[PDB]
């Protein structure tokens, strides 16, 4: 038999119904007090599944016609808008499954544009691409038929005025205060109102030194060639002072009194530095020179090497009988190089703070920045092209496949450098939210104590 | 809806349908050279 | 203080009487797409995985008409969802205030009026009315 | 922008009953752009959209027209 | 008067929501980029997640993995993340942590925003436990327990090898020669509800699903046989076909058919 | 509200004018959600250019 | 003469030697050499002037060679069609002569009465592209004035009769991807 006591199946699940009858819900029963978690907690998202589109690339051209039309063309753009995140999408397109993102070709085009997109960013170009196909720095002064005479918009012939006015100044011998070298990622670093370029004829840039630049001046500087030599000195960034800082251990965050063993190894560094020739004990938490700090990381993670040289009862012996892992400090500095400048728009800007000494990235003029990127892509190529561990390391995304190829022990190392960097951030964040003084009482007393 | 029409309809051996006195059971074969364009919806929809 | 007494208000009261073009655009069967029913009731053959050519299908098929298509064929079972379009294609294609000549006079008889298809019936010519009424010797 | 039948380009010279109210307001009113200059119709003889030469191509910023 | 980037707006509509009243734009529903295709059970596995991990993970289904993820995330939070500074479980008289781990709500509203917290979860759960790797632009919205679960539950659903419809031969010749074949075109007769995804899904603001001649048609492979008229309506029609078929087997059909022509000849 | 959160302080300095490139990118008629300033820029580093709204062009015509 | 190597998914290439009727039908047959011989090459990179002045940029554009093409439409017992440089799905036609070409003498004078014959694949007589088809069903009377029979497979018929036996997946495509690895001349 099949028992049934009645008043059982309602014919509609008991949620969508009153005792009997489905109930009505019309966005007026609902409050706006739900949906107010949106101010912090973001709404649901549809993460697209990553595709190596080779299934869509049944044949050749459609695969090498989106290399440009979709991959390269996203670099010409990023080599124009923000050349610092030009290593971010190189990860974005290789996490998505693409093949030759860090190939010896994509970089040597990314660095090509990054180098030149500067000299047509100072020329006044606002969009790097004219149409789907060609670049706007190749619109010739005919319809398309002129040889090299660039179609100079009014913005340009006012960007080429500011350049010419900067030339005449240092041609007068004065200091060439080029306007767009106070121009950074936030606009004028000087906190001034941005001077917008199609400048009104009733707001002409006036320098009380008597420098004349007008339309009669810049009209002959039409084609690409006679500016790359005339304003060579300004459109070109300088790569000398940044030449090798990415190929060198620098940990802008990490302090001398900060190590994974917070005391044990630094007790050795104080022990070596009292029984020393030129001995100096450590109370000043002031940062030690960069290269000696990365030694302890190469001497604090592996309890192998923590004791392997802790036995050493002299100063330089520990400081210099470990050059064998100092031959390993680049293979880790190639890791702290990628994963630093990779993931978020913030990790990269915080990264350049350490290496190229940008106190604040947001105020360093573009001339100083495009260089550091140019000096950073110039050493991405070194890593990808010169040494064999560079390719796979680039195409590695997780740690599991990262540990395999390059030094398994070398990955033990910096994952206690990164874990030490981030734990310094732990000091700042949780540093704010640990002072508890609230109560019903002391929150009253904290008024009068605030009164004086 | 079979290829065995002519040989079947003669298996009966019709001789009358109450008035017929069937005169001849010839086979039409009007499927001769029927283009696939006669059954293909993708085509017939292009013509219609 | 009105405004615009000028000529543009003297044309726009005379040229706008011009009767625009009328095309009896009959209703679009959005939710019941009729042409995606050519694939209903089709034996998929397990070689080419396409519809086998059913010779019967076209006989249980009810050609629902259309404007951009001559006559879309749909199987018989799904014929009634298109009940409005078979009532709009048989219709006469003009607001019947224009063809009111047919509905009130004695053309009420000389015309097919099934679902507002004001189409003339058959009508002998005068060469035949006498050819058919003299041959009878009436 | 009247357009040639063959030309894939789309122009806004419609004559549907829903679109003539604005196609006259171009020929008799004209457009007063928010930049201060009066557009397509600025003077006396109202244009004849159906005797325009056909739309040849969309405008570009660098040159005039692609 | 609109404010795009308004932290309301449901984050799908910031252009379509200028229209719609103040009272109706907060509720406009999340639908899709209108080009995002469903999560697809395709076979593309992350570049380096590999087998052994895939063979294990693929064993877990997408409620067997959503469940694991919630436990791990409550474990990642209230772990290094919480024990490091704040506390996330209510304490008793003396101040002892009554419950072991946080309550399921505190986790739900928890927002992994500060980089220090996201990296503390993403290297452990989505990179460590799952060996997944998230892009930069998705790492932006990948900042909640709700979204961490979905991001996995798309990139693991796009991993199950698409079910391979492979049939043998010996059984294949059965379904061919078998008398009763399937019509198999009906899915198209189903009525279409194609329009803007928002106007189509705003109407399903509540259980407007089975209502007013609609039906969420999930393709059904087996049918209940009790009381099912359209099922008994043919199982007899079938048993009326096996009975008629009995004649043609023996030959009483040919006779009863040859008796017509001899009734229809002499007349 | 973005210095206070990331620095733990009041800014206590004159804020830069000319909004940073990349801010108010979905807005269309800012003009109020700003001073009468222009829509700042794209998120680029190209030299500042006035987005020639119908308004800016009129000022040129004055 | 000419060859073509056929790779049935995970199986090795196999030479298919075509004897092109270069005598009676010059255009469509010489269209085959230029397509098989790898005659149109345009290798370029964006950095070094690939993008700036030339504006050619036609190398992000259907490439006009049979290299790495597919064999898409395979009608068992009938033929094996394949070879397209524009769309993987079998649609669209490319040629030496632009989009397509019609040759009046070369279309009317065609007769498909041998097995192993090699013709063009048309959407209509006025349209002939890279798309060829190798006839497997012996006789083809309904194909007389439709397309051009510019040659026949001279040997290696094993594959065109081994391709034909490859199962169709749901998509009306061969279950396993038949790829044309590398072509040339003989």
């Amino acid at each position: 038999v099949i028992s049934y006591k009645a008043g059982d199946y309602h014919l509609v699940p008991k949620k969508f119904t009153v005792g009997k009858r489905i109930a009505v819900r019309s966005y007026l029963d609902r409050n706006r007090t739900e949906l107010s978690d949106r101010t912090f907690m973001p709404q649901k998202n549809w993460f697209r599944p990553y595709d190596l589109q080779d299934g869509c690339f049944d044949r050749d051209h459609e695969r090498l016609s989106y290399r440009f039309y979709n991959l390269e063309t996203k670099v010409i753009w990023k080599a124009f808008d923000t050349p610092e995140l030009i290593g971010m999408l190189l990860h974005d397109e290789t996490v998505k499954g693409n093949s030759g993102m860090y190939a010896p070709d994509m970089l040597d085009a990314a660095l090509h544009y990054t180098r030149e997109a500067r000299y047509w960013r100072c020329i006044g170009i606002t969009k790097p691409f004219y149409d789907r196909n060609t670049l706007r720095a190749h619109c010739w002064e005919d319809n398309g038929l002129q040889v090299g005479t660039l179609v100079m918009s009014q913005a340009m012939r006012h960007a080429l005025m500011d350049l010419e006015r900067a030339v005449r100044r240092k041609e007068l011998g004065l200091e060439p205060n080029y306007l767009w070298d106070r121009w950074g990622p936030i606009g004028f670093i000087d906190g001034a109102r941005a001077d917008y370029l199609p400048r009104f004829e009733h707001n002409p840039y006036v320098d009380p030194d008597g420098v004349d630049v007008t339309e009669i001046d810049v009209l002959p500087f039409n084609t690409h060639e006679q500016i790359r030599e005339r304003y060579r000195d300004f459109i070109e960034p300088d790569t000398a002072p940044f030449e090798e800082v990415f190929r060198s251990p620098s940990h802008g965050s990490l302090t001398t009194l900060a190590d994974i063993p917070n005391a044990s190894v630094v007790a050795l560094y104080k022990d070596l530095k009292l029984k020393a020739g030129t001995p100096v004990a450590g109370d000043a938490v002031e940062l030690a020179p960069a290269d000696v700090r990365t030694l302890f990381y190469l001497s604090a993670n592996p309890e192998w090497r923590a004791v392997a040289d802790g036995k050493a009862s002299w100063e330089e012996v520990v400081d210099a009988m470990q050059p064998v892992q100092a031959e390993l400090d680049e293979k880790i500095d190639a890791a702290r190089l990628l994963q630093n400048t990779r993931h978020n728009a913030e990790r990269v800007r915080a990264f350049f703070e350490e290496k190229c000494g940008f106190h604040d990235f947001m105020y360093t003029p573009d001339k100083t920045i495009t260089a550091a990127v140019l000096c950073y892509l110039t050493e991405l190529r070194r890593i990808c092209t010169e040494t064999a561990w560079g390719a796979a390391l680039a195409k590695c995304l997780t740690d599991m496949e990262r540990v395999q190829g390059m030094g398994r022990d070398a990955f033990l190392v910096y994952r206690h450098i990164e874990d030490a960097i981030l734990d310094k951030k732990r000091r700042l964040w949780a540093g704010r939210f640990a002072g508890e003084s609230h109560e019903e009482s002391t929150l009253d007393y904290l008024l009068e104590n605030f009164g004086r | 809806d079979a290829k065995d029409g002519l040989a079947y309809v003669q298996s009966l051996s019709l001789t009358s349908i109450d008035g017929a006195a069937v005169l001849s059971v010839e086979e039409e074969f009007p499927a001769a050279a029927q283009p696939y364009a006669a059954v293909d919806p993708v085509y017939q929809e292009a013509v219609r | 203080f009105k405004q615009g007494q000028g000529m543009f208000s003297h044309q726009l009261k005379r040229i706008l009487n011009k009767k625009s073009l009328h095309k009896y655009n009959w209703d679009p069967l959005h939710m019941y797409d009729p042409r995606k029913l050519v694939h209903a009731n089709r034996y998929v053959d397990h070689d080419t995985y396409e519809e086998k050519y059913d010779p019967h299908w076209e006989h249980n098929a009810h050609l629902v008409p259309d404007q951009q298509f001559y006559n879309i064929p749909v199987p018989k079972e799904y014929k009634d969802a298109y009940w409005w379009r078979d009532l709009q294609a048989r219709r006469v294609q003009c607001p019947t205030e224009w063809v009111h000549f047919r509905m009130h006079t004695k053309d009420k008889l000389k015309y097919d009026f099934q679902d507002l298809a004001f189409r003339k019936k058959f009508e002998y010519s005068y060469e035949d009315v006498v050819a058919n009424a003299k041959d009878m010797c009436s | 922008n009247r357009t040639h039948p063959l030309s894939k380009l789309r122009g806004n010279l419609r004559r549907n009953p829903s679109e003539i109210p604005r196609v006259l307001n171009m020929m008799i009113q004209g457009v007063w752009h928010k930049s201060g200059n009066k557009l397509y119709f600025r003077g006396g003889k109202p244009p004849n959209p159906s005797t325009h030469p056909y739309l040849t191509g969309e405008p570009c910023p660098v040159y005039g027209w692609k | 008067r609109f404010n795009p980037e308004g932290a309301g707006l449901t984050r799908g509509t910031s252009a379509y929501a200028w229209k719609w009243w103040h009272t109706q734009y907060p509720w406009l529903p999340n639908v899709a980029p209108a080009d995002y295709v469903p999560p697809s059970p395709r076979g593309i596995r992350p570049a380096a997640w590999d087998d052994e991990f895939a063979d294990v993970v693929l064993s877990m289904s997408d409620e067997e993995i959503q469940s694991y993820l919630l436990d791990k995330l409550t474990e990642v939070i209230f772990a290094e993340t919480q024990r490091d500074g704040y506390e996330l479980r209510r304490l008793d008289f003396e101040g002892k942590p009554l419950t072991e781990l946080p309550e399921r709500r505190i986790i739900e509203n928890f927002v992994f925003e500060e980089e220090t917290l996201r990296e503390r979860v993403l290297d452990r759960v989505v990179e460590g436990v799952f060996r997944l790797v998230p892009t930069s632009t998705d790492r932006l919205e990948l900042k909640s327990v709700a979204n961490i679960i979905d991001f996995v539950l798309t990139h693991v659903t796009v991993a199950r090898k698409p079910l391979q419809h492979e049939i043998p031969e010996a059984a294949r010749t059965v379904m061919r020669s078998h008398p009763l074949q399937p019509q198999l075109g009906f899915v198209h007769a189903l009525p279409t509800d194609n329009r803007d995804a928002v106007v189509q899904e705003w109407e399903r603001m509540h259980h407007l699903d089975w209502q007013f001649g609609k039906a969420v048609y999930e393709p059904r492979s087996a049918e209940n046989e009790r009381g099912n008229l359209t099922w008994l309506r043919e199982v007899r029609h079938h048993e009326a076909r096996e009975a008629f078929q009995a004649d043609v087997d023996s030959g009483e059909a040919r006779r009863r058919h040859m008796a017509k022509i001899k009734a229809a000849a002499q007349v | 509200h973005k210095y206070l959160a990331k620095h733990g302080m009041d800014y206590q300095g004159r804020v830069p004018a000319s909004p940073a490139p990349g801010m108010y990118q979905g807005f269309s008629d800012v003009h109020k959600i700003l001073a009468n300033h222009p829509k700042p820029q794209r998120e680029s580093r190209h030299l500042p250019v006035m987005p020639m709204t119908p308004r800016v062009v009129f000022e040129h015509a004055q | 003469h000419a060859f073509m190597d056929i790779a049935i998914g995970s199986q090795p290439p196999h030479r298919v030697t075509f004897e092109l009727f270069t005598k009676r039908c010059p255009i469509a047959s010489e269209n085959f050499l230029k397509l098989c011989t790898g005659e149109n090459v345009l290798p370029q990179v964006s950095s070094i002037d690939g993008i700036g002045e030339p504006s050619f940029r036609d190398q992000f554009l259907p490439q006009l060679t049979y290299r790495n093409t597919t064999v898409h439409r395979v009608c068992k017992g009938y033929l094996v069609q394949g070879g397209d440089i524009v769309s993987g799905q079998g649609t669209g036609q490319l040629s030496i002569y632009g989009e397509s070409f019609d040759a009046p003498e070369e279309v009317k004078a065609s007769k498909f009465d041998r097995m192993g014959l090699l013709g063009t694949a048309v959407s209509a007589p006025h349209l002939n592209g890279s798309q060829f088809f190798i006839l497997t069903a012996d006789k083809a009377p309904h194909l007389n004035g439709t397309c051009i029979c510019f040659g026949r497979v001279v040997d290696g018929w094993t594959v065109v009769k081994a391709i034909e036996a490859i199962p169709l997946t749901a998509a009306g495509e061969p279950a396993e991807r038949v790829v044309v690895v590398e072509c040339g001349k003989l």
